[PDB]
RNA sequence: UAACAGUUUUAUUAACCUCUGGUUUACCUGUUGUUUAUGUGCCUU
RNA sequence: CUUGGCCGUUAAAUGCGGUCUUGCAUGAAUGAUGUAACGAUACAACAGCUGUCUCUAUGAUUGACUCAGUGAAAUUGGAA
RNA sequence: GACAUGAGUAACAAAAAAGAGUUUAAGGUACCUAAAAGGUAUCUUAGAGUCUCGCCUAAAGCUUAUGGCUACGUCAAGUAACGGCCUCUAAGUUUAUAAUCUGAAGAUUAUGACGAUGAGAAAACUUUGGUACCAACAUUUAAAAGUGAAAAUUGUGCAGGAAGGAUAAACCGUACCUAGAAUCUGAAACAAGUAAGCUAGUAGAGAAUACGAAGGCGUGAAUGAGAUAACAAUCAUAAAGGAACUCGGCAAACUAACUACCGUAACUUAGGGAUAAGGAGAGCUCAUUAGUCUCGAACGAGUAAAAAGGAAGAAGCAUGGAAUAUUGUUGUACGACUGUUUAAUUAA
RNA sequence: UCUUACUAUAGUCAGGACUAUAAAGGUCCGAACGGGUUAUCGUUGCAAAGAUAUCCGAAGAACUAUGGUAAGCGAGUGAA
């Protein structure tokens, strides 16, 4: 549940480290794994995103608790997102750690392209 | 807004409430019989007839359980695990009874009752109802069927059973503890 | 008593009057030489 | 944690009968002491005369009691001596015109010191047990249950009845390890002469029946100097 | 509002602001006593 | 399921007031009641205010029947219903969806 | 309050539904036969009987 | 034919505890200080 | 005049800090000016922290409600 | 002045708390019994006590003051175990005297008198100026040891620390109350306020914190019994997020105490900053012991001795285990600083 | 007899820490005690100035006690 003034972990090679949220895209309700928002770079790691510079991100993980179809309940330590442009595609280009898998039934193919665990 | 209660609260603090049910069934059991209220005699019922059923196991955890219940247990525990045990080993529940009376205090007239041990030295339905059976028998009256049904609940379990009825009949008719008692069939012809 | 300094390993009860009354009649606190006989009666005033 | 005994008969050393529950008299309840088998104990390791004397005070108007060694009572006496028996009636001071002499024991040996800080040893140990443990008293005699707790701790005060009793009973070898017996063990015992001094001959009365080794004599040593006279029945 | 002017007030100054002995021995006090004296007060002073 | 005597956020979800800015004794309070002399000098009928809450009938439209065991008696729908265990409810045929079919409320009839 | 309320209208509050009920769950009682009260216990046989139990047993 | 696999989002109103959580002031377990009651309790000949 | 210009801080600065050759209407014991230390003074930022909030829920006690006892007050031209 | 309305409404909520028996006096009922009486049971009024439970505890306990619309059998030559009266005087007062000044009233200086919050011989019997002084602070001292006073000894700092007199038992006080349970001041039976001494023990550096022995209390129905809605007060916990709240982090939370531990920046009036910051350790069991102490016979043994002690060990999610001590850092304005201020809206 | 200042005689300030001192400091942490910073409650209140928490001082320009002095044409006292 990530909602404005939260702080996330960017696990892309796009050039920030930690990130804030400042918007909720497309609903009024908190972004949970695979939905929208609009954050700002407060951190980087050493194209590059520079810190202070506004993008649209994509939650792939979570600490609060996703209940699936199924039954099965998935639970993160960390939240994290991976930072995408305006059309969608991701801005990085190689994603280090695992991304929940309710980004499949998001339209998030791309995303999950490159990701090497998924769970 | 939230659950009901789950039981009554009595408008006291959580310790207060439970050393208020240690108290009344402490002197329950050292006195056999207590007049309280009728909300207190209920409350403590429930936890007068799940200590006797501590009385009545046999591992070390139901004597440690009844020695935290009791606020005298030196005292009152050889009488738990000894004399009420004995009594209630062949009764499968239901050891003690809330009769209502009147107002124990007439200021606040508040609905008060009598919570006793059943078949015990001061069961006030034992002998109610052999006082009930002293006069049908100094009045040459019949026995309806709640008293026949009283007299049978009465002395099913205790020890001696009607023996020990018949003498408290007998010991009521020898006192004319009946005298002045009104023929039931008179009760139709008085206005007071 | 084997050690006398001023540290020495305290087992005794400092309150000595420790639950004892007169007024509720809670009796001697240890046993005494005189607590096995019965209290002497007089003559009243 | 105390124990408070219970009024029901039981057995004295003493050679009288001290109270009506006493069943027997003049019992061994444990081998003579070490001074006891001893015709002459001595003052080993206290003063010059010390234990051949011991007064007795009594408040005159509310029956407080009070023992010392030395012709005079302190402070310490009203604080180690007197326990606390209601609001008002303990008192904070000494005060000299209410506080008098009841008797004093005078023992036949003039140096066995030794047998007196054992009678005033019995004396405060009896004190103690009748302001306390005084099951004797709650149903019967003055019924101190039966009372408030106001009036239950007036007559608490009142200790001049009941020591007048306790000196009979340790003066006739009420209780254990009583050093006025004298065990020969060639073994045959008997008690001490003893002398008592009465400032009133109507207070030795208290006491249903004395030893035969007690002598009553009228007036304390140093009372008439301070222009007291004592009380004396035939008159 | 009043204040409790009173609370620890001693007996000792109440003799010597209001007592008579300051009254009969002033000159300012004779006047306070014959005043009181002619309206038939029983409380002269104190 | 009644819910007794309920205020304004659980009956009508009213936002209620601040916690510790200020706020004196009106923590879950309804607020205003209307306007002044302007809005008809009165409260306006219909006003939402507290009062009982529950106990009141209820529809659920639109749930399917998993399963249908006639030895144990029961008939299993999807979702929720409304009231407490042991309580009479009613189960009819949607009214916003066609009938079963004729085949079907014949071979029941027959 | 703005105007002092009437005779009448408190006269309404005060008696037309709050009258006193009057009891008609009473019984007489079995050992006794006074006026006990329904489903209650005579107070006249119990403080005998309590007592009664008292001295003797 | 079977089998396997796939077949919207947001907002809002209400109901509802199967699931995920929150709560638990007479539930179980662990534990600190201290008091009270009961039992028990050192060495040696 | 005015949210003065510029720079830093904020995703966004009428604020804060620095600076200007910046004074409708600064100024030298109605003292001028800059530090250490001190401050329940006033303003601003960071980290942590949290029911302050997103967005409230549950639980406890005392009142609130009912029965019994005692028994006020402001107020009131009269009121269907 | 009487009597209405609100209204038989609010209130009788200091976050201590009550439960079950027993009993005395007088009186009111019902029955027994009709020879009145008495007995049994119950209710009312005024009490008393027992068992259990809880609250206060460097108090809500005890002993006493100030004081008192509580009540009158409260008892002293003095010391131990007592004050006043009485003697001496301070700050001061004076319708005392003298002198002087002064529209009267009065005022002034000196002397006298009076005036405690101070000083006053002896007793567990008794009647000169550092050769100093008895302000503060520290130190030392009634010899088995420790502790707390008294008085004295010695020393330190500057802010430089009274006066005077000496040296056979009268008269007055004496009861109760000390503010959480019936008494003082607050218009009152008010959650406020008021002096001195004592004020168990465990545990600590401690009068902190927690428990609480005795004692008192858990109010004069000025209340009691139920029920446990909204809402209010006072609290507890909380998914994810962590100031998005708001005039503003208001409130709340985090942090916290302790060690003879480690380490600690810019700047600085060179003292500080600083307990900066930031880290480490802690309870239980135990190897080990130079001395001290104990036991037996130099040595041996012992923590049913105080301590020391280590990279030892055990168990649990957790050993600053419960309670007590409320964040850190940074840039400015104002005023150097500690302090003072509108008793009861502005504390700067 | 409140309160302000002065005055005489008296009393009180657990414990710990730093500092040149055994004792030399309008030093430090913190009870008693003395203040009354912020907040909530209360507002016909328990109180015509109170309750709770929090906060400040706590060897000093400190605090407290029993007396005394100075107040009402002019103004007594006043860290104002
Ligand atoms: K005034
Ligand atoms: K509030
Ligand atoms: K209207
Ligand atoms: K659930
Ligand atoms: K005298
Ligand atoms: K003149
Ligand atoms: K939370
Ligand atoms: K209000
Ligand atoms: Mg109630
Ligand atoms: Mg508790
Ligand atoms: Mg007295
Ligand atoms: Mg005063
Ligand atoms: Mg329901
Ligand atoms: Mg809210
Ligand atoms: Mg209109
Ligand atoms: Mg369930
Ligand atoms: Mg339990
Ligand atoms: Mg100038
Ligand atoms: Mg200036
Ligand atoms: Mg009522
Ligand atoms: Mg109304
Ligand atoms: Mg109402
Ligand atoms: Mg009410
Ligand atoms: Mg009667
Ligand atoms: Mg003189
Ligand atoms: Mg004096
Ligand atoms: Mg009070
Ligand atoms: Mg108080
Ligand atoms: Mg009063
Ligand atoms: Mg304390
Ligand atoms: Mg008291
Ligand atoms: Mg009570
Ligand atoms: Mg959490
Ligand atoms: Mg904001
Ligand atoms: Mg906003
Ligand atoms: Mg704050
Ligand atoms: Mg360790
Ligand atoms: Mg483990
Ligand atoms: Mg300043
Ligand atoms: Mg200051
Ligand atoms: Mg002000
Ligand atoms: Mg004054
Ligand atoms: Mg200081
Ligand atoms: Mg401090
Ligand atoms: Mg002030
Ligand atoms: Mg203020
Ligand atoms: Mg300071
Ligand atoms: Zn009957």
């Amino acid at each position: 549940m990530i909602q404005l003034k939260t702080m996330l972990n960017c696990i892309d090679n796009s050039g920030a480290a930690l990130v804030e949220c400042a918007m909720v895209v497309g609903q009024k309700r908190h972004a949970s794994i695979g939905d929208r928002i609009v954050v700002v770079v407060q951190k980087q790691r050493g194209t590059k995103v520079k810190r202070g510079d506004i993008r649209h991100a994509v939650v792939v993980r979570t600490k609060q608790k996703v209940q699936r179809r199924d039954g099965s309940v998935v639970r993160f330590d960390d939240n994290a997102c991976v930072l995408i442009n305006k059309a969608g595609d991701p801005i990085g280009s190689r994603i280090n750690g695992v991304v929940g898998q309710e980004l499949r039934k998001k339209k998030w193919s791309k995303i999950l392209s490159m990701a090497p665990m998924q769970a | 807004a939230g659950a009901h209660v789950k039981y009554r609260h009595l408008s006291r603090s959580s310790a207060h409430r439970q050393a208020l049910l240690r108290n009344l069934v402490t002197s329950l059991i050292k006195n056999e019989t207590i007049h309280t209220t009728y909300p207190k005699a209920k409350e403590a019922q429930r936890l007068a007839e799940k200590l006797i059923t501590l009385s009545k196991r046999d591992t070390e955890t139901a004597r440690r359980s009844a020695q935290g219940i009791l606020y005298t247990p030196d005292q009152l525990l050889p009488k738990l695990f000894g004399e009420i045990r004995e009594r209630y080993a062949n009764r499968p529940g239901g050891y003690t009874r809330v009769l209502r009376t009147e107002p124990k205090d007439q200021y606040s007239q508040a609905p008060s009752a009598i919570l006793e041990l059943v078949d015990g030295p001061k069961d006030m339905r034992f002998a109610m109802t052999a006082a009930t059976v002293a006069r049908d028998r100094e009045q040459k009256t019949e026995s309806t069927d709640l008293t026949k049904k009283n007299m049978d609940k009465v002395t099913r379990f205790r020890k001696d059973g009607m023996r020990a009825f018949e003498d408290m009949v007998a010991s009521l008719r020898d006192m004319k503890f009946t005298a002045g008692a009104i023929n039931p069939k008179e009760w139709k012809k008085l206005d007071r | 008593k084997r050690h006398k300094y001023p540290t020495a390993r305290v087992t005794r009860d400092n309150s000595k009057q420790r639950g004892e009354s007169a007024l509720r009649k809670s009796g001697t606190r240890w046993k005494l030489s005189v607590s096995d006989e019965p209290l002497p009666e007089p003559v009243p005033r | 944690s105390t124990h408070p005994t219970t009024a029901i008969p039981k057995p004295t050393t003493a050679v009288l009968k001290t109270s009506p529950l006493a069943e027997e008299t003049a019992v061994e309840l444990k081998s003579p002491s070490r001074l006891q088998l001893k015709s002459e104990p001595g003052n080993k390791g206290n003063p010059k005369g010390h234990g051949d004397r011991i007064w007795a005070f009594h408040h005159i108007e509310q029956g407080q009691v009070i023992y010392s060694t030395k012709p005079v009572i302190s402070h310490q006496h009203l604080i180690r001596q007197q326990p606390f028996t209601g609001k008002n009636l303990v008192p904070r001071k000494i005060r000299k015109d209410y506080w008098r002499p009841l008797a004093m024991i005078e023992l036949a040996g003039k140096d066995q010191g030794a047998v007196g800080r054992s009678v005033y040893q019995k004396l405060r140990e009896f004190k103690k047990r009748h302001e306390l443990d005084w099951a004797n008293e709650a149903e019967e005699g003055r019924k101190l249950m039966h009372k408030s707790k106001r009036e239950r701790g007036q007559e608490l005060n009142d200790q001049k009845p009941n020591s007048v009793a306790d000196m009979a009973a340790v003066l006739a070898g009420a209780g254990k390890g009583n050093l006025m017996w004298q065990v020969s063990r060639l073994v045959k015992r008997q008690l001490r002469r003893a002398t008592v001094y009465w400032t009133n001959e109507q207070d030795k009365f208290h006491a249903r029946e004395w030893s035969d080794n007690v002598s009553h004599e009228v007036g304390i040593p140093g009372e008439a100097e301070k222009k007291r006279m004592p009380i004396r029945m035939s008159s | 509002g009043p204040r409790p002017t009173m609370s620890g007030a001693t007996r000792l100054v109440q003799k010597r602001r209001h007592g008579f002995l300051s009254r009969v021995k002033t000159k300012n006090g004779q006047k306070t006593l014959k005043r009181r004296l002619a309206k038939g007060r029983l409380r002269l002073s104190a | 399921r009644g819910m007794g005597f309920a205020g304004g956020m659980k009956r009508h979800g009213f936002a209620g007031q601040e916690a510790s800015h200020g706020n004196s004794l009106n923590h879950r309070t309804i607020g205003s009641v209307g306007g002044s002399q302007g809005s008809g000098s009165r409260v306006l009928p219909g006003k939402k205010m507290p009062g009982r809450m529950g106990a009141q009938q209820h529809t659920v439209q639109n749930l399917p029947i998993l399963m249908v065991d006639n030895e144990l008696g029961i008939v299993v729908v999807k979702g929720a219903v409304a009231g407490h265990k042991g309580a009479v409810v009613k189960v009819q045929d949607a009214v916003k969806k066609a009938p079963p079919p004729e085949e079907f409320v014949e071979a029941t009839k027959q | 309050p703005k105007k002092k309320t009437s005779h009448m209208k408190k006269r309404h509050r005060q008696m037309a539904g709050k009258a006193l009920k009057d009891v008609t769950h009473l019984n007489r009682c079995p050992a006794c036969g006074n006026l006990k009260r329904m489903h209650h216990l005579c107070s006249t046989c119990l403080g005998k009987l309590k007592g009664f139990m008292d001295r003797n047993g």
